[PDB]
RNA sequence: CCUCGUCAUUUAAAUGGUGACGCGCAUGAAUGGAAUGACGAGAUUCCCACUGUCCCUACAUGUAGACUAGCGAACCCAUUU
RNA sequence: GAGGAGGAGAAGGGUUUCUUCUCAUAAGAAGAGUGAGCCGGGUCUAAGCGAGUGUGUAGAAGCAUGAGCGAAGGAGAAACAGGUUGAUAUUCCUGUGCCUGUGCUGUCGUACGGCAACGUGUAUUAGCUUGUCGACACGAACAUCUAGACAAAGCAGAAACACCUUUUCUGUUCAAGGGGAAAAAGACCACUGAGACGGAUCAUCUGGCGACGUGGUUUUAUAUCUGUGACCAGGCCUGAGCCUGGUUUGUUGAGGAUGGUCGUCCAUGAAAAGACAACUAUAUGGCAGCACAGUCCGUACCAACCGUAUCAGGACUCCAAGGUGAAGAGCCUCUAGUGGAUGUUUUACACAUGUAAGGGAAUUCGGCAAAAUGGAUGCGUAACUUCGGGAGAAGUAUUGGUUCAAUUGUGAACUCAUUGUGACAAGGGGAAUCUGACUGUUUAGUAAAAACAUAGCUUCAUGAAGAGAGAUGAAGUGAGUUCUGCCCGGU
RNA sequence: CCUUGUUGCUGUGAAGGCUGGCGAAAGCCAGCUGGAGGCGGCAAGCCGUAUUGAUCUGCAAAUCAUUGGCGUAAGCAGGGUA
């Protein structure tokens, strides 16, 4: 079985130095570089990952279409559907108590 | 001879580092506030947990650190200064709190930010209010009684993390982790096991001190080792304390 | 469970360290690992994150507590005194 | 601020003053180019890849070399690569926008 | 090795041009009295201290 | 110290080992005293197995060594021995 | 012998690399050789250092604040195949691309859908504020993918043939970019309304703060296709060009990658540059073609490094085939790489090793050295103990080849001239005493210990803090069990 | 002190869990599941007990052979800083 050399950079096996083995049209087995995985947004209240948005690294994320980075609601990314339902209710119910305390 | 271990470890390059610190711990300065508890966190060198608070100063949001009392939670609203209610975790002027109550983080003079009771499991007791002089007597966890003016502030509860000294550290590595952030030498080599160039207890054909271990308060610094200015020694019973409020 | 007569959770240590010391450690070690009841949601899902900080695995609430138990003896008493002050 | 500058790539440092009289033509096309190189190594590059090779002044850069060629010899340039050699000479390689013209310019200039 | 600074490279370039014998025509000149160039070096016998 | 202390056991035979005894030249209590478990490349005595350690030495193998080509030093030295 | 005497990088060296000539040879002389927007430096900040200014000094040192600096292995926009030289190549040549900006010409835009979970639409600058990304310990088990390795069939070429053999060997390829599933694992939305009870994992567990069920919404790989043909094998001719193949299935599987769980801690495991969303104003903005731009420095070679040298020493990392076996152990082979002071059968004494009648420690300060035991399976296991251990205690038996049953428990028969963990690999065991509790540490170069450390125990001083008595420092004894008597005359 | 790299094969089988039996209770006994430990035998490595072996004009101003101790961790190591 054919064995590999490091084509570029350092041999020292840090997080930035992941590699995989690949077979070429010329029938050689060579190392090729790998980019790191990305984490997408977590909710600002509960720590849950937001639905409807992609996971990518900051530079690659910025080059995608805007639709990959939001949902069409009051808080776009930012917060999940349950947390917005709570926020909408809370603001309403507080105003009604103040209404009563003003009228009485 | 040469300089002893006790002096070398007091030089500046040996002082504790602050790079992992969260901030300076202490009360806000304002006459009244409403605060929210944002997070409860561990800080690398300290066994009692800290609470991050958020309060408005002018229009702007500002952040502070308190030591956590037991029974707060993330999201709780707390009331600071004059006109706060007697509820667990509020901060109040000392003259408002009834006798026999338990308090933490007491200011020694107004607006100092809180000193006194700050270690896990500790509290102070309010023992007397004097309506003429506007003084209050507090009993500290050493047993000492001290007088503070009624305008000083204090936190209502016991400091979190009590009970920690119940579980013995059975192994050498467990002690290692505890002393890694402190200033004391660990492991500690005994002075009688050194040569006379290194320590006043060194040398001789048997391991012994050879001279009395009780030393004067006014002795020169590079030989002030042993029991410094001891009033008595040994395992026998002492005498009655004298007490005034 | 409970395959040993006396040694309990301290069986991990074999014949090392003293007998008397192990039976003090045991009290704390059994207390640390248990799940406890949540005040906010009623479920038995509370566990320790770090000394002094306790946390619920369902609803996410964090609360200050003791080193090896969520509520200490001094707290159970003092909490009552405050409720009387409010009267 | 003063520092030993041992890791730096540019050996100059100081900003330069004005002067009462200034040198006539300045750093200019006929200071930039030294000579074209014609040997068995260079000949292949003219015949196969439409590129000439030249020695250039140490103070020169890619933009300056591009201008100077279009001024002295007259053909239009696609690319310039540069190489500092072990013998203390900066070499430049110039590829022309049309091949074939390389053999015309080389022969007129007497390089080949 | 392959990685070098600009300052180290110029030291090597200069150390390499100086390392040459007396040219063979000079020996014929009436006034010339040198036998061998005593400043010649070998990589096996001395260090440059370019570091 | 006297000292290879006296009595018992282990051997054919014990300046050794273990068990007893005690006016202990000069034992002894966090200058820490006493009785055990688990763990020591720690110090010491005995038994079983095992053997060229020994009685008592013999034969055989590889590599150097002797002789031969090429290459080729040093310590030391009043020297007549 | 793939934890290589193989193929490559870093630190260190500096032309030792390639061609020609000459011996002068680990020797010289003369030439030639290192090409980048996408690889690394120049950027950000760690622990930390610091010009100037203030205070101080005869001048200094020191102390307060602080521009600038601080990682070729931490963070950090964008490239891959195939060819070419005597010597360079993700840098040159051909092909297909991508990032950041600039300009021309066309062509469209100023909004909607779903009960909802959310979708359709490549969208401008600017600003508050709130949040996210960058951005993170160790250990264990379980899934899924990819390299790799096997076995059948097909074809092409090889090896072997006194005999036998469809026996044996080598091949059967597909990059970045573009398009794209089923699957598995989790979140969530609508209807529904469940218990002394249902659901679910290898393991924990889970439900009126909404179970099972029936329909959906979304996040995370990979296979497959295109990449316009290159590349490989074979045949025919040849100082050149033609022709034919590159087809199918099963088993296994990382020392690489990823996912959601679980455990541990008086230990809770970096920052910043640079980004993004929501909200508010404001709008000539999106896409396709064509064109232009992207500076400066490093790039050869190492078996050539440090030890006065062509020195059995020292010296940071990466990739890794088949058999035997639990096993990148030892032993044997494939790919790739390798070697000289000459002849002589060569006494004695040596240094590395073999074997030995009868006896079995008589040897010696002393069993020092050697021998003996050895893997797996079963039977059987004492005193004492802190009840965990002692414990593989001790003591005993079995083991190869073949042909069968039975399906993980294993049985049975036949066979051999010394018997079978056959080579290689692979514990000697028991009874007592002194001593230190244990794992750990030490006199680099004559001492590894009973010495040091350690957990635990006791005493002392303080309300001063960027620290606040469950704290901060100073001493002594040495885990646990059981005890710790008397004396304040001297110092 | 800051930033990093480096755990392969096997034995024993704590806490927690599920079944079956015994008991008036409290809680006892089997078999299985689970995988803790400055815990055992080894590999790569790190070290330095014995032969008072070889060498002592050395291969070497501290090396070599066999034999040993630890090896899931108060373990070993590169660079930056004090
Ligand atoms: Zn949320
Ligand atoms: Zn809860």
């Amino acid at each position: 079985v054919e064995r590999q050399v490091v084509r570029r950079g350092s041999t020292f096996n840090t997080r930035s130095n992941k590699r995989k083995k690949v077979r070429t049209p010329g029938n050689r087995l060579v190392f090729q570089d790998v980019k790191k995985k990305g984490k997408g947004p977590k909710c600002g209240q509960c720590g849950i990952k937001l639905a409807g948005v992609k996971e990518a690294r900051p530079a690659a994320f910025s080059r995608m279409r805007k639709s990959c980075r939001k949902v069409n609601r009051i808080l776009g990314g930012v917060q999940c559907a349950k947390c917005v339902q709570e926020k909408v209710l809370d603001a309403f119910l507080n105003a009604e108590e103040k209404r009563m305390k003003e009228l009485e | 001879g040469k300089v002893i271990r006790t002096l070398r470890l007091q030089k500046e390059h040996w002082k504790r580092k602050h790079h992992k610190s969260k901030g300076i711990v202490g009360f806000p300065t304002l006459k009244n506030c409403e605060a929210t508890v944002e997070k409860i966190v561990h800080e690398s060198g300290r066994p009692a947990p800290l609470a991050i608070i958020n309060y408005k100063k002018e229009e702007k949001n500002t952040k502070g650190l308190l030591v956590a009392i037991e029974g707060i939670y993330e999201g709780q609203k707390i009331q600071i200064g004059e006109n706060a209610s007697l509820e667990l975790g509020n901060v109040c002027p000392i003259k408002e709190i009834p006798e026999g109550s338990l308090v933490s983080m007491v200011e020694k003079k107004p607006k100092d930010g809180g000193k006194y009771v700050k270690s896990p499991g500790c509290y102070a007791t309010i023992v007397y209010h004097n309506k003429l002089t506007n003084q209050t007597t507090i009993k500290l966890p050493s047993g000492e009684r001290v007088r503070v003016t009624g305008e000083s502030r204090a936190l209502l509860g016991i400091i979190a993390g009590g009970g920690k000294d119940d579980k013995p550290l059975l192994k050498a590595v467990n002690a290692y982790y505890k002393y890694k952030t402190k200033g004391k030498p660990w492991p500690r080599v005994r002075g009688v096991a050194m040569n006379p160039v290194d320590h006043p207890h060194g040398g001789g054909n048997h391991q012994h001190v050879g001279h009395p271990t009780t030393v004067s308060r006014n002795a020169p610094v590079n030989g002030r080792v042993g029991l410094v200015a001891a009033r008595r020694t040994g395992r026998k019973k002492g005498s009655r304390k004298i007490t005034v409020n | 469970s409970r395959k040993t007569k006396k040694v309990g959770i301290t069986g991990k240590y074999g014949s090392r360290y003293g007998s008397s010391l192990k039976r003090r450690a045991m009290i704390c070690m059994n207390a640390q690992s248990k799940r406890y009841c949540c005040s906010f949601c009623g479920k038995t899902t509370v566990k320790r994150e770090v000394i002094g900080i306790w946390s619920c695995r369902f609803c996410g609430k964090k609360v200050s507590g003791g080193a090896y138990v969520p509520i200490t003896n001094q707290q159970v008493e003092y909490k009552q005194v405050i409720n009387r002050m409010k009267m | 601020p003063k520092l030993n500058r041992h890791k730096a790539s540019r050996l100059d440092k100081k900003i330069k003053q004005k002067k009462l009289i200034e040198k006539p033509l300045g750093f200019s096309s006929l200071d930039i180019i030294k000579y074209g190189i014609g040997h068995e190594g260079a000949a292949k590059l003219i015949e196969e890849a439409g590129t000439l090779t030249f020695v250039v002044d140490q103070r020169a850069d890619k933009i300056n070399v591009k201008k100077a060629f279009e001024e002295i010899y007259g053909e239009k340039v696609k690319k310039v690569n540069i190489n500092n050699t072990m013998k203390g000479v900066k070499k430049a390689y110039i590829r022309l926008v049309e091949l074939g013209n390389a053999a015309v310019v080389a022969t007129k200039a007497g390089i080949l | 090795g392959s990685i070098k600074t600009r300052r180290i490279k110029v030291q090597l370039v200069s150390a390499l041009k100086k390392n040459r014998c007396i040219p063979q025509w000079k020996r014929a000149c009436p006034g010339f009295k040198q036998q061998y160039n005593f400043t010649k070096r070998s990589w096996k016998r001395k260090t440059l201290k370019a570091c």
